[PDB]
């Protein structure tokens, strides 16, 4: 066939890819960024006691899989947040793709330099650095 | 944020309390606005009482 079809959205297509998250309520996010904590832990430990021969071989390796796991959830937990954020600083020219990209680089910088620390919802950590990153952008863009 | 009159006060009691803000990077002319419009009271605080 040769019938032509209409384009899409960008922005759409970004809505479809991130239509699975489920955010977790601010509650759990502790444990799993435990589980990244572990799962560094882990892999300094697997090249620290290299001899050893067990069983336990392969659950640190499982531990690091977990970890990989963890962060993959826990970028997906905030999208919507970066999505909205830059939204609400539109209208100065700039796409609103490479605003959100740059928010999604500012966060991917964050959460994996934070710790919980007794510290109060990532939510809000997340929301500073993204709107700074996204604000430096800006500004740069001139 | 004081002691009210007439109370009376032992040795390594609290006289009067206050807090003090936590180190982080900051930019003169950028984070007063930013601070202004956005982000208040979101910043660690010391106790210096």
């Amino acid at each position: 066939l040769d019938a032509q079809s209409p384009a899409a959205d960008l922005v759409r297509v970004y809505l479809n890819g991130i239509g699975k998250t489920a955010l977790l309520n601010a509650a759990g996010e502790v444990e799993l960024a435990k589980r990244i904590e572990a799962g560094l832990y882990a892999e300094h430990l697997l090249e620290t006691r290299k001899r050893l021969g067990e069983n336990r071989k392969r659950d640190l390796a499982a531990v690091v899989r977990d970890g990989e796991a963890a962060r993959r959830h826990l970028l997906e937990a905030n999208l919507r947040l970066v999505v909205s954020l830059a939204k609400r600083y539109t209208g100065r020219g700039m796409p609103l793709l490479d605003l959100i990209q740059e928010g999604n680089l500012g966060l991917i910088r964050a959460m994996e330099k934070f710790d919980y620390t007794k510290g109060f919802k990532f939510s809000t950590y997340a929301t500073w650095w993204i709107r700074q990153a996204i604000t430096r952008g800006m500004a740069d863009q001139s | 944020g004081i002691v009210r009159i007439g109370a009376e006060v032992r040795d390594g009691d609290i006289l009067v309390g206050k807090v003090t803000p936590k180190g982080e990077t900051e930019l003169t002319p950028e984070e007063r606005l930013l601070r202004a419009i956005f982000g208040e009271k979101a910043r660690e605080v010391r106790d210096t009482s």
